[PDB]
């Protein structure tokens, strides 16, 4: 969701812009991740401790 | 014209001046903000389902 790189879908997007006075750079990387198990039941979790 | 007995001088006739008009043009300044809440949602040409 950024005017940089035409809003296209990317693993991450590194972006950099500067403030004119005082001369401060801002550096931002942004991305829209999600890790989805195709079969959420192909795994299990067992709590063994008290 | 004034009628004036020819034995006397004549009559002095008055005049009038003129006027001026002056105008300043007005000023017009519309604008839009175009944040994502307006860019994202599906526009009419977009196919239903995917887009």
């Amino acid at each position: 969701l950024d005017k940089g790189a035409g809003y296209q879908a990317l693993d991450y997007f590194p972006k950099m812009w500067d403030q004119e006075d005082p001369s401060v750079e801002y550096l931002m990387s942004q991305g829209a991740p999600l890790m989805v198990p195709a079969d959420p039941n192909a795994s299990f979790l067992l709590t063994v401790m008290s | 014209a004034p009628f004036v007995a020819p034995n006397v001088q004549g009559r002095v006739i008055k005049e009038s001046g003129y006027n001026t008009k002056t105008f300043k043009p007005a000023y017009v300044k519309p604008k839009h903000v175009i944040d994502p809440n307006m860019i994202i949602p599906r526009q009419p040409g977009e196919a239903l389902g995917t887009g």
